[PDB]
């Protein structure tokens, strides 16, 4: 049927926020329009800096945002120029001053995010979809996933009627709250359409949680 | 005494006698403006004007506490100007 987004029910059990400050009524919705237009941006400005997460926090009257990437030396630029002009115009966005950090995703294969991009990415580069996705799970259990689902939909190599069509390996418990699963989801423009892509990775329980 | 010479020290005057008795008889926080406290544990800190707490005879000055320098209500008599 339809099933509950996992990071949404996992949120606050072993699953972090992607937005952590605190705000009245006066002005909550003010910040969560000045992050949807923040993450957008940088979003955009760095669709091919494989960025799998940006993190916005805003200590006192300032913005620091946090990009998870997994090529931080594209980002960053020589010595910083990068970094610094994403900062001087998200503090332009943002109105308040604005700092950038940078985090590195180490094996980015067992990341949600990228590998929906890379599939998507592949997708919109002509490529087979069971070859594609057939390849990102090898990778992933390579990397040592615990367990990865891919959900490839729509219009599969530009078939008149739309099919969805799933590889799953290892375990993947989507009712265990405790389960640490990343999921993310990508959509690939092909000139036949939308083509969806979710993908699961279960990367081991948590018991103490600590949220 | 203070007066032209010291072996007769003079008087003050008829009138400056006569001011002096009468004398004996008878400031606006702008906002934007950097303040220093007067006193509390805050004394004497560098403070920027926040907001006008002006009918309640009262203040609030911005401050530099723990990063998050928080929205900070003084007395009227914390202020130095
Ligand atoms: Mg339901």
């Amino acid at each position: 049927g339809q099933k509950v987004h996992p990071n949404g029910i996992r949120l606050g059990i072993v699953k972090p926020w992607n937005s952590t400050w605190f705000a009245n009524t006066k002005e909550f919705a003010d910040n969560l329009d000045s992050d949807f237009k923040v993450r957008q941006y940088l979003t955009k400005e760095l669709a091919k800096a494989s960025v799998s997460r940006i993190v916005i926090e805003r200590p006192a009257k300032s913005i620091r945002v946090t990009i998870h990437t997994a090529r931080p030396g594209i980002v960053i630029g020589k010595k910083g120029e990068d970094v610094e002009k994403l900062r001087k115009v998200v503090a332009d966005i943002a109105g308040v001053p604005a700092q950038i950090n940078i985090a590195e995703v180490r094996k980015p294969e067992l990341d949600a995010k990228l590998v929906a991009d890379s599939i998507t990415s592949q997708l919109e580069r002509r490529v087979m979809f069971r070859r594609a996705m057939k390849r990102t799970v090898q990778n992933a259990m390579r990397l040592g996933a615990k367990g990865i689902k891919v959900e490839v939909s729509g219009r599969l190599g530009g078939a008149e009627i739309a099919r969805t069509e799933w590889y799953r390996e290892g375990r993947v418990p989507l009712h265990t709250l405790r389960a640490d699963i990343d999921y993310n989801t990508s959509e690939a423009h092909t000139t036949y359409g939308v083509i969806g892509v979710k993908v699961w990775i279960f990367k081991g329980e948590i018991l103490g949680g600590m949220a | 005494f203070i007066g032209g010479t010291s072996d007769r020290p003079a008087p003050i005057s008829d009138k400056e006698v006569d001011a002096i008795m009468n004398r004996l008889q008878q400031t606006l926080f702008e906002p934007g403006e950097m303040v220093r406290v007067n006193d509390g544990p805050f004394a004497d800190f560098n403070g920027v004007v926040e907001e006008v707490d002006y009918e309640k005879s009262r203040l609030k000055v911005s401050v530099s506490i723990f990063g998050r320098a928080t929205p900070v209500e003084l007395d009227f008599s914390q202020v130095e100007k």
